[PDB]
């Protein structure tokens, strides 16, 4: 739907659309960057992901207060609540299998730097994690199983290629744990990978200057503070 | 708990 | 769009929506139902307000911080904020477009007690304002005389039919006063007609239970925030 | 200066 505009003008745009909160526009914006063939940018794959994570974070919230109300009813409700829930549903499945489709075309194939290529392997391993927050059944143990391959090889470039400070790195582990508590009934592997993911971030602080220290310090503090709730 | 979050805009 | 699905089905969905904070879905479940042909009671009519109200919400802020940065704009930044303000504005236009075409086709030619002929009217008025807020020129001449002449309609029912202290004879002189300071560059009459507006109120208080009372103040203390910015 | 706002939900 983006094809007639510049790659530098969609970047723009989307820059632009952040700062509105259009984040949909936004999102709209960075698919046909995308589409354009090109690898991105660091700033332009965070701007891929801020994008498309207000897109389905509206959604989430959505389906979970459908489904909690859904939850309730089962006076007979009618079928309205069923049939919205499922609505929304639907449409949060099609923004995830967007986004995975543009990993998968050709995003994570051409990503060759560990920076890039943990990034997006990090962004498949969410998007079927919200897959599987709403899936049901055996279709949910496939979708589980994706997320957890895709998690699990950035989990092992990070670990070979990058510092344990790393903010990507960090935020892979954060994730990747949340998918154990959450997902996966894991909750002592979600618990250790957060305790050694903390710990090795704070051994290697003193290597840090003052602004990568406050960038890696922010992400630990999301660790201890899953760690306090779970423990 | 919680994910990253997206930063704010 | 709606066509097929009950009126009840989609008053019920439009009060999940509100519940979801899916303010666009609940505007076109109120579109459907307002098209079906029946007149709105008092609760569907608050729906139908709440929903394009966040819809039209959130397009002004996104074309005010659009705006701010091409003002700023005006190095060489490309025509990109000029295309994509002129992007949101057209869709915002076409909101308000759209909330005018209900109102007349046939809100307001159906609407036959003041309360709801009142409401209809004030919400002609604001439709029209927020046109007039991106509009230029000669264009926005007739926009604002639309929305004044839909508001001093309102008002003159509002007076001969309603108690002083009548929440929406409340919010109708509020907004209008509001069209007078930032529309039609008449501060002066903002001013009075929110002091008038507050005073008579005031004097209508005593008539009231303490739940009108609660409604009726907390409008007033708008009328009185307003005052104090003015003054 | 403020409108009427939309009521919270
Ligand atoms: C998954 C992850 C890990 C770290 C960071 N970060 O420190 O920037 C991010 N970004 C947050 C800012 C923006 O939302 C893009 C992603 C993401
Ligand atoms: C314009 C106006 C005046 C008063 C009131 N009110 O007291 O309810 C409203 N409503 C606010 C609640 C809901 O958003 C519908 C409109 C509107």
């Amino acid at each position: 739907a983006m094809g007639s505009m510049e790659r530098a003008s969609l970047i723009q745009k989307a820059k632009l659309a952040e700062q509105a909160e259009r984040y949909e526009d936004m999102a709209a914006f960075m698919k046909g960057a995308v589409e354009k063939g090109e690898e991105l940018s660091c700033e332009e794959r965070n701007l891929l992901s801020v994008a498309y994570k207000n897109v389905v974070g509206g959604q989430r919230a959505a389906w979970r207060v459908l489904s909690s109300i859904e939850q309730k009813s089962n006076e007979e409700k009618g079928p309205e609540v069923r049939e919205y829930r499922e609505k929304v549903e639907t449409e949060l499945q099609g923004v995830c299998d967007t986004v995975l489709g543009l990993l998968d075309s050709h995003l994570i194939k051409e990503a060759g730097d560990a920076e890039s290529r943990v990034f997006y392997l990090k962004m498949k391993g969410d998007y079927y994690r919200y897959l599987a927050e709403v899936a049901t059944g055996d279709d949910k143990k496939r979708i589980i199983d994706s997320a957890r391959s895709a998690y699990q090889e950035a989990m092992d470039i990070s670990k070979k290629e990058m510092p344990p400070t790393n903010p990507i790195r960090l935020g892979l582990a954060l994730n990747f744990s949340v998918f154990h508590y959450e997902i996966a009934n894991s909750p002592e592997e979600a618990i250790s990978l957060a305790k050694t993911t903390f710990d090795e971030a704070m051994a290697d602080l003193h290597t840090l200057s003052e602004d990568s220290y406050k960038d890696s310090t922010l992400i630990m503090q999301l660790l201890r503070d899953n760690l306090t709730l779970w423990t | 708990a919680g994910s990253i979050p997206g930063r704010r805009s």
